[PDB]
């Protein structure tokens, strides 16, 4: 549901990435060094 | 779909880029495949396509796109409610104004040859203040239709309230057409005049007991100068300390008293009133049409603007590289957009992916939420490529 | 779910991340000749100015 929120609110402009952890879910973004703030 | 789409064609605008290829089609380009492999055979294919523009980094594409977004709503907004202030007006039917040559041109041959053409607008300055002073020009043009709606729902106010003293029931209304030298003398502070509203049935007892309703009256008078619905308009002649006996026997006598006093000026001043009214709200209506007129064409053309350059700016802001892609509009007939909607998102979703697309046809709003415009600033629906939802 | 739009995400962000860079590098060479030109024409006519 993030990356589809992501993904309608931003675009194809991010990775949907993740991770199996002990729970928890570890998850990793792409993007642009300017787009931080965004 | 659309608050002023009765009987006037659907379009939908699609982007893509210039190497994308369909999936039920490999091989083929995206214009055999939109003419040959339509639905029925029967779609309608034109260039849509407009020059790129300065592009400063992403942030303020992203800016520039939710501004496009936003400024595509209001201009949308805008639209309908020009559409339904000359539609309002009787001016403009459900088959007129809808399905008709706009601007000198029809729909679909003046939407093929727009190119980003424009009399006060650039193509080396920024995307941000043509949008902007595109979006205040048509909010500028909206606001001059729905003053000048508004100049003329208080012209015809003043008009009709100008009608409740031209005539109608003896209560607020005073005689100032039908008054003459013969029936009110106020040249003088011995005689005055004094309206009396009867009914029709109490006529006889009026006439009978005038005489006896106060003391120095004028024989004579009684006589119909006056007619309404509810009553009859009667005139007496007497003192002015006899107003008070006069009024108390007419009110004992279950009748209507009129506060009436010769006067030029205010009979002058209520027909210049309705006169002037009548005329404020006559050329209210006329430069009210003409307005909305001009108000509806320029912002068709700015929402035709806003529209193509919200799309190149999604299109540009989604697709990423490369910077040059293929914009075109497709022109649906009426209860078709469904399949083409459905045929053209199963065919293009492929391209963003295969797990953010999903079957969908037509365009659903709501008064809640507007869905079906791609927005990128609130929560509705999204697909894999740049497509845009317009009922005409 | 699926690595294809994965693959075509990473692909975009690549010549999204170039034309960034790209855009903002045109700007400051775009803005910094001008800016040395300026003072560089500022500063003689003070000099000669001054001399006069």
């Amino acid at each position: 549901l993030e990356q589809i929120l992501w993904r309608v609110l931003r675009g194809n402009l991010f990775f949907k990435t993740v991770e199996i952890e002990q729970k928890n879910a570890f998850i990793v973004f792409s993007h642009g060094d300017l787009i931080i703030k965004r | 779909m659309a608050t002023a789409l009765y009987t006037a064609n659907d379009f939908i605008l699609i982007s893509l880029p210039q190497n994308a290829q369909p999936v039920t089609a490999p091989g083929s380009k995206t214009d055999s495949w939109f003419n040959e492999t339509l639905i029925g055979g029967r779609a309608f294919v034109s260039d849509f396509k407009i020059p790129e523009f300065k592009i400063g980094s992403l942030d303020t594409l992203i800016v520039e796109s939710e501004e496009l977004s936003k400024v595509d709503n209001q201009i949308g907004a805008s639209i309908g409610k020009i559409i339904e202030i000359l539609q309002g007006l009787n001016e403009t039917s459900t088959n007129a104004y809808r399905t008709l040559p706009i601007n000198n041109m029809p729909v679909p041959e003046y939407l093929e040859n727009f190119q980003w053409q424009t009399r006060k607008f650039k193509l080396d300055k920024s995307i941000k203040d043509l949008i902007t002073l595109i979006s205040n020009e048509s909010s500028q043009l909206d606001a001059d239709v729905r003053a000048t709606y508004a100049n003329y729902n208080s012209a015809k106010t003043n008009l009709a309230a100008a009608e409740r003293k031209k005539t109608g029931d003896l209560s607020v209304r005073s005689l100032h057409d039908i008054v003459k030298p013969e029936d009110f003398v106020l040249n003088s502070e011995h005689l005055t005049t004094v309206l009396v509203a009867v009914p029709k049935s109490l006529k006889s007892d009026f006439e009978k007991s005038y005489e006896t309703l106060s003391k120095n009256v004028v024989p004579a008078s009684a006589s119909v100068i006056a007619e309404d619905a509810e009553y009859v308009l009667f005139n007496v002649h007497l003192f002015k300390k006899n107003v008070q006996e006069f009024t108390t026997a007419a009110r004992e006598k279950k009748f209507i008293p009129r506060e009436f006093n010769y006067s030029e000026e205010l009979i002058d001043q209520l027909k210049k009133e309705h006169d002037s009214a009548a005329s404020l709200e006559q050329s209210l209506r006329v430069q009210l049409v003409r307005l909305a007129k001009t108000a509806y064409v320029d912002v068709f053309i700015n929402w035709f603007h806003i529209k193509a350059l919200r799309v190149y700016v999604e299109s540009v802001l989604r697709y990423g590289l490369p910077p040059h892609f293929n914009i075109k509009i497709i022109a649906v007939p009426p209860k078709n957009l469904s399949k083409c909607k459905s045929e053209l998102i199963d065919a293009f979703g492929f391209l963003g992916g295969n797990a953010f697309m999903k079957d969908k046809k037509g365009k659903i709003n709501k008064q809640d939420t507007s869905l079906h415009q791609y927005a990128s600033l609130v929560d509705t629906e999204y697909e894999p490529f740049v497509m845009y939802i317009i009922n005409l | 779910l699926t690595p294809n739009q994965v693959n075509d995400e990473l692909n975009k962000m690549q010549a999204f991340i170039r034309k960034e860079a790209e855009e903002k590098a045109k700007e400051i060479q775009l803005k910094a000749d001008q800016e040395y030109e300026i003072e560089k024409t500022n500063i003689v006519r003070n000099e000669t100015n001054n001399i006069d």
